[PDB]
RNA sequence: UAAGGUGAUAUGAACCGUUAUAACCGGCGAUUUCCGAAUGGGGAAACCCAGUGUGUUUCGACACACUAUCAUUAACUGAAUCCAUAGGUUAAUGAGGCGAACCGGGGGAACUGAAACAUCUAAGUACCCCGAGGAAAAGAAAUCAACCGAGAUUCCCCCAG
RNA sequence: AGGGUGACAGCCCCGUACACAAAAAUGCACAUGCUGUGAGCUCGAUGAGUAGGGCGGGACACGUGGUAUCCUGUCUGAAUA
RNA sequence: UUUUGUAUAAUGGGUCAGCGACUUAUAUUCUGUAGCAAGGUUAACCGAAUAGGGGAGCCGAAGGGAAACCGAGUCUUAACUGGGCGUUAAGUUGCAGGGUAUAGACCCGAAACCCGGUGAUCUAGCCAUGGGCAGGUUGAAGGUUGGGUAACACUAACUGGAGGACCGAACCGACUAAUGUUGAAAAAUUAGCGGAUGACUUGUGGCUGGGGGUGAAAGGCCAAUCAAACCGGGAGAUAGCU
RNA sequence: GUUUAUUAAAAACACAGCACUGUGCAAACACGAAAGUGGACGUAUACGGUGUGACGCCUGCCCGGUGCCGGAAGGUUAAUUGAUGGGGUUAGCGCAAGCGAAGCUCUUGAUCGAAGCCCCGGUAAACGGCGGCCGUAACUAUAACGGUCCUAAGGUAGCGA
RNA sequence: UGAGCCUUGAUGUGUAGGAUAGGUGGGAGGCUUUGAAGUGUGGACGCCAGUCUGCAUGGAGCCGACCUUGAAAUACCACCCUUUAAUGUUUGAUGUUCUAACGUUGACCCGUAAUCCGGGUUGCGGACAGUGUCUGGUGGGUAGUUUGACUGGGGCGGUCU
RNA sequence: GCUUGACUGCGAGCGUGACGGCGCGAGCAGGUGCGAAAGCAGGUCAUAGUGAUCCGGUGGUUCUGAAUGGAAGGGCCAUC
């Protein structure tokens, strides 16, 4: 699934509003990327399919703080 | 970003200073390959004690 | 509770029982074949095929017991790669499916109305999907009011077409 | 009240109002015991990739309009009684 | 019934009996009736339950002006001989009825759009595994030997059995014609006719699903059908039409 | 051979062949939100799209229009970048008319800005086009020929009631 | 190396005139023996007028209202402007390097008696590709629709005020 | 020749329309032009020269100002 594993960003649907305002259904896809993170605590490469915004969340919190929250809500990494 | 160095890395390093570098050079080279530490406002006080005491 | 009774179409046969063990009604249990979440492996549902443990004046065959998957917890082990992890095994507990409406959330039309029709309306309706309960959701103010104040949420009637 | 009994039944029957009854299982109340949970006072502490914003939408009666607020796909980003 | 106009040879009905079509809810206006009256009236709810209680609120007696504001006057203008609109008439709530509005809105009925499911036992293509093709002909390449040539070419028998080859049963396909047209059959019978060693045919099983499939391409086929299958739902779609 | 089962069996479709274009493999393309598969377990002597339909002689002329392939000095131009100027608010100053700082906010949009278009050169077995007006060979008619029409160019071969 | 930005130094021919005078400010003395004027060259600017400066000769000075100029000192020191040069920071069409994201339908190893997947090692690409957001061009591939009415039937022609 | 009445706020009454609307109109108030003056002039000899509405742009007017004071927007009038 195209779901951001950290911030929980899931794709939502919208409309293509043109100059004549005709509504056509589409979807908003996140900027998801598979990045490999090394942890100092566990000494292991952790691969995570996260958004580009979610990488900046990791930068402030720390990779040990992020993976602690994924253990709480039952996410597998 | 605000990462602090520890090594003889080329001309942005002086054995540890807060620099203004891009995030791509921060992670996967400085964030662990050695040679540095992230500055998440906990290491700026911990390694400051390493500067003063040593 | 009882002098009658053995469900009905539907008689007959044969008895049972009449003062407490006939029948009838109710509570608690037992048995509960096979299929179906079906869960030992499979399969064109109501069939086929094993593994291990246990029982034989016949220890062949039959009978009895157990073995699905996932997640969590704990124990034991275990690579590339030394320690470690990935992985493997066992045990404990829980979930699976069905069911009419109601709820929450994710997707989401068109006919029609605009006397055509694209904005719009129909409408977040129909339907699909996930999840849960007897209600759910919402809920104790970074809310309103207007210099006076009021004090969570929900429902109904007004305000009001 | 009603229903049945050979035509229309208060006094024929089943019932009705009323007065009662549960060995066993079970729902809901309080009383009480036990195992976990936690009171009160005082001294602090006050939820950051968040508020907001660029952009693309959606939801608020309110169709971007002079359009606040709410939600976020994307980018950026504070203040600290 | 519809019409300018129907015995009309315009339409509808074989008959009988049953069934079957202007309703309901909430609003608004008007009429009738009834109560009170410059007042009338409650909705939710309470209830000894339609009472009683509750006046939240709605309507009306005051309007004019875009509005502030002014007020039996007001507005317009610098101000009106004036002028636009008002004052000098009692309405309101029940009930019934005549209308309108929103709902399916008198009933029957479209062709179609959209969504969710179900179907490749028919047919279309393909994959996998099997089966069938009587009989009668044509005689390629090659092999062999001889003639012929400087040597090839060329040619002669024998041998060989190539072919989306020919004729023609089973099998498959359906061109002409008749019969049949309330049939024996919702496409067949009878007699001629085409293919028939292949781009064959067929059994068995699987896959490809609806704006999609498949298609040696006709817009054909997809369960007696297809310019978008069937079933269920939106749906009593809509219908200025009969 | 194939085809409108159940009114059209053909001159139709298909066909080997031919030519152009796409394509160096993780192929192009296609089904697929994606993964994956087909192509293909193949590698330009191969595959896909398109056009024509054995073979024999062959396939002329035209690049303006419409498409595609390029080359690029300039012009124009999206997201973005926010340079200037204007407006709103008001601390202060003016006994008043007014002016007006910083801050915040509204509005205006110079510069940065690629394809595309404008422009130029190719491509017709790409979509196509291969003439309109006149003059001229015995009477008409026709035109081997010669002008004009600035639209890119005016029927070659063969055939023809 | 192009552009912004911060220090440090050059840098200013209206004219009378000891004379290629930047403006406001401090300023009657600073500088020289922490070795000066004034001559002699190299490099160089340039309106070839002249100035700047290294080296070196040199061996003890140069100024200020000085009288003039609309405005006084290269006596010195400050915040600067014009022009210009060199370091230092920030940001950029082409070329190279690095590997550490990422890509690997390359090899090899393990989970694993597995052509999936996952992990590791290494070779080679590489901050490109690719995807997401935003945006211009293209787009019947697909979707929703419009394409008028009177009319001696309709269409054509014509008309609508 | 001299000039701006192609005036402003009004308008009794009337024509013509299903309606929206259109057309005529003396006179009054204010301030002007011409004539000495009585008077006349709210376009042209008359009848065609036109576009309802929504939406905005410009100018003017504190009318409104979603707590207050402004402002934005809207309305009114003039106009595109």
């Amino acid at each position: 699934s195209r779901v951001c594993q950290v911030t929980g960003k899931r794709p939502v649907t919208g409309n293509n509003r043109s100059h004549a305002l005709n509504a056509t259904k589409r979807r908003f896809l996140p900027n998801l990327h598979s990045h490999r993170f090394w942890v100092e605590s566990e000494k292991r490469f952790v691969t995570l399919r996260v958004s580009a915004k979610g990488m900046r969340v990791i930068d402030k919190k720390g990779i040990d703080t992020v993976l602690a929250e994924l253990r709480a809500r039952g996410e597998k990494y | 970003m605000q990462v602090i160095l520890l090594d003889k890395v080329a001309n942005l390093g002086s054995l540890g200073d807060q620099v203004n570098v891009k995030a791509g050079y921060a992670r996967n080279f400085l964030v662990p390959q050695g040679k540095a530490v992230p500055a998440t406002k906990k290491n700026i006080e911990f390694f400051e004690a390493r500067r003063a005491e040593l």
